[PDB]
């Protein structure tokens, strides 16, 4: 009585509709700052002006 | 609850509710031990 496990499993099955089929997420998070940058976009560089 | 039955098992009897305000915190008292299983609203938040 209100004890609860708060674990449930999804139990997926392909016979399910379009609303309960699993999907993959993936979430990417960027951080546009004035930091110097690691990471950066595939780009070719050019002689100094 | 509380109260006689009738052998509804072929035909169950439907009540309509409306225009009240609805407690379920004294529904905790029916037995010792009972399910109380919810599908599509969980068992918290009723109330609200
Ligand atoms: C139902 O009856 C039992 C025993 O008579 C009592 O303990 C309980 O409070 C009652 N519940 C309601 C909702 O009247």
């Amino acid at each position: 009585f209100n004890c609860y496990f708060p674990l449930r499993s999804y139990s997926f099955r392909p016979t399910y509709g379009v609303g309960h089929q699993p999907y993959r997420v993936v979430v990417l998070s960027f951080e546009l700052l004035h930091a110097p940058a690691t990471v950066c976009g595939p780009k070719k560089s050019t002689n100094l002006v | 609850f509380n109260a006689t039955r009738f052998a509804s098992v072929y035909a169950w009897n439907r009540k309509r509710i409306s225009n009240c305000v609805a407690d379920y915190s004294v529904l905790y008292n029916l037995a010792p031990f009972f399910t109380f299983k919810c599908y599509g609203v969980s068992p918290t938040k009723l109330n609200d």
